[PDB]
């Protein structure tokens, strides 16, 4: 049988080669780990990462990052029953429930 | 065929995490639980 | 959640169940969500605090004989209408004493639930009387009432997090030491 | 704790009895009223302790029936996910998975229609049920409606495999499911189920599937020492060329360094100007490409 990873080599080495610049930025996280990260001189630094020690949202050592509403948190019981119902359906059912309750 | 037992103990784990935050009975969320032990268990010694 | 490794759970001998002094049986119902397990007492408060519910249930079984004793003269009340209702009637006996024995099963049956509850309410007592750690504890209602009752003074859980817990807050060198004395001095097959 | 869960899940769930149609009017009705007065209790009036009192104690009510529906209709989730059983999934994650639907459902369901909460359930348990199994029941997965046209095509073949008597052939499924022979062939490909590296094909039992199978991107050493003997002799080549034609060629085509610089890189070092640059660079070719050197380089192409 025959078989292949889809995976690629070169013939290619490490000895008498010259590595291009590198710039380190750091980061840090809200509970304290501090990490960091080599980027192209030629490259765009992003304002948020992951961090390398507990898996949370970091920032750049100066922050500059504000928030930008995300819309999709809307799906609870409450918003449908507020589409499906009127309020004076909610405010009669309600009126019962209390009536009979302190019934 | 440990990509299955991976996949298994990931996707019982997903589910169960969504369970939790969603708001429960504790019926389902005590079976949900006892699959993922069992996923995990499977994974590490299967048979035992 | 946290989730047991099966080496240390299953391989004879049971490595966690030698470790905490549980029976394979009870440490494989724990894990897999088939009964509860006690992981904190209060012994200190219950202990000092015992006259004040001794009292509550005490005064719960008075209210409850109580209600028992009107029940009965209720039911004493309706069968005395029953037969002046039907003290004139001219029938067979067991047309006119069908009612009366329905009356009088119902107040056996009546006072057969009184007996019960007040019966479980003494389980219940005695039951909470001699809690300790790692006590098991199966009967899903039985833990219900009694979580309800006196939910305070303790905790329970279940699944790995209860041996979680309990592994975390375990003192080894009290349980070293008292094996050890017992080796000294205690013989049979306690001491193997 | 047994050793079969589906039991133990079975005797559970079916000491809750079940519900009537009164019964889910009254207990929708608790919700409603329960949710209502949780969110006048989130506006912030003062209004009465024994008010707020009253209010929480409802709202709990209302979550007690939320919970009691939930428990009576778990029934229904188990019976609907036992057809489809198999297909990869297993029967727990399968009821697991109509139980998120069912309580999706109950998130959603109104008493003004005047029908048994058992259809809605039913139409949102399935949808969740079939959703799931689309999305976890290979391991290389398959978006929705691919799965859905495999399933058509499926369900098609097997209806003419049963109906003609023979082995329906490329042309007439494709002229049966209105698209090019190419694209049935295509969804054919995509369902197949992976083969497991685990399986014995030793008689005695010793031997497995992923024994033979031979490591295709493995670095050959007859290769390796092949490259090697290449490049120091290519070096030996440009030696006895001058020193400009091997200064340049070697920076145009980066054997030293590996970085193909451009002409004016190259120029700058020598001074000479960009189109110098481009006639050095075409001599150093013509004198390579002779029948005068080529021998020496001609058996590594």
């Amino acid at each position: 049988l025959r078989g292949t990873r889809l995976v690629v080599t070169s013939y290619e080495t490490d000895r008498g080669i010259d590595l291009a610049p590198r710039q380190a930025v750091e980061y840090a996280c809200e509970k304290g780990h501090r990490f960091e990260m080599p980027f192209s001189v030629e490259a765009e630094i992003p304002p948020e990462w992951e961090c390398k020690v507990c898996g949370i949202q970091a920032l750049l050592v100066d922050g500059d990052g504000p928030e930008e509403k995300k819309g999709k948190p809307a799906r609870t019981h409450w918003d449908m029953l507020m589409e499906r119902r009127t309020r004076e359906e909610l405010e009669e059912v309600l009126a019962e429930r209390l009536a009979v309750l302190r019934s | 065929d440990l990509n299955d037992l991976y996949r298994r103990v990931i996707n019982r784990n997903n589910r169960l995490k969504r369970l939790l935050d969603l708001g429960a009975p504790e019926i389902i969320v005590n079976n949900e639980k006892r699959m993922l032990q069992e996923a995990v268990d499977a994974l590490f010694d299967n048979g035992r | 959640a946290p989730v047991t490794h099966i080496w240390y759970f299953k391989g004879v001998p049971s490595r966690l169940g030698y470790l905490l002094d549980l029976a394979p049986k009870d440490l494989e119902k724990v894990i897999y969500f088939a009964a509860y397990m006690i992981t904190y007492v209060d012994d200190e408060r219950r202990t000092r605090d015992l006259p004040s519910l001794e009292a509550h249930v005490s005064v719960e079984r008075q209210q409850i004989e109580n209600r028992r004793d009107s029940d009965l003269e209720a039911r004493a009340k309706k069968l005395e209408n029953d037969l002046g209702e039907l003290e004139a009637e001219g029938a067979k006996a067991d047309v006119r004493r069908k009612v009366r024995e329905g009356a009088e099963r119902e107040m056996k049956q009546l006072r057969d639930r009184a007996q019960r509850e007040i019966d479980r309410l003494d389980e219940v007592w005695s039951r909470f009387k001699n809690l300790k750690v790692q006590d098991l504890e199966g009967d899903e209602l039985l833990y219900r009432e009694l979580r309800d009752r006196f939910g305070t003074y303790f905790d329970g859980s279940m699944g790995a997090a209860a041996l979680q817990k309990r592994l975390e807050s375990f003192d080894l060198e009290e349980e070293a030491e008292r094996l050890r004395e017992i080796i000294r001095t205690g013989k049979g097959q306690k001491k193997t | 704790a047994t050793a079969d869960p589906v039991k133990d899940y079975l005797k559970q769930i079916g000491k809750v009895p079940l519900l009537n149609a009164e019964q889910e009017v009254e207990l929708a009705k608790r919700i409603e009223a329960g949710l209502f007065a949780e969110d006048k209790l989130a506006n912030s009036d003062k209004l009465a302790p024994k008010l707020k009192r009253e209010l929480e104690i409802i709202a709990e009510d209302g979550r007690r029936a939320k919970n009691h529906l939930l428990e009576a209709n778990l029934r229904l989730v188990v019976s609907l996910a036992k057809r489809y059983t198999g297909r990869g999934m297993l029967f727990l994650d399968l009821i697991q998975e109509g139980n998120l639907g069912l309580i999706r459902a109950v998130e959603k369901f109104d008493y003004t229609k005047g029908y048994k909460f058992s259809t809605y359930a039913t139409w949102w348990i399935r949808q969740a049920i079939t959703r799931a199994m689309a999305d976890q029941a290979r391991t290389i997965r398959i978006p929705v409606h691919m799965v859905e046209v495999i399933n058509k095509l499926a369900r098609v073949q097997r209806q003419m495999l049963q109906d003609l008597g023979r082995e329906p052939t490329p042309e007439e499924l494709a002229k049966e499911l209105d698209m090019t022979p190419e694209k049935v062939i295509e969804v054919q490909k995509y369902g197949r189920e992976p083969i497991s590296l685990h399986t014995p094909l030793g008689e005695d039992g010793d031997s497995e599937f992923g024994d033979l199978i031979e490591d295709s991107e493995a670095v050959v050493p007859a290769d390796a020492v092949s490259f090697t003997l290449l490049q120091e002799q290519l070096h030996s080549v440009l030696d006895t060329l001058s020193e400009r034609e091997a200064g340049v060629v070697s920076m145009r085509f980066g054997l030293t360094d590996g970085q193909p610089k451009t002409l004016d890189e190259i120029g700058k070092v020598y001074g000479v100007t960009r189109e110098r640059i481009r006639q050095i660079e075409s001599k150093t070719m013509s004198k390579l490409r002779h029948p005068s050197r080529s021998q020496v380089l001609r058996d590594y192409l």
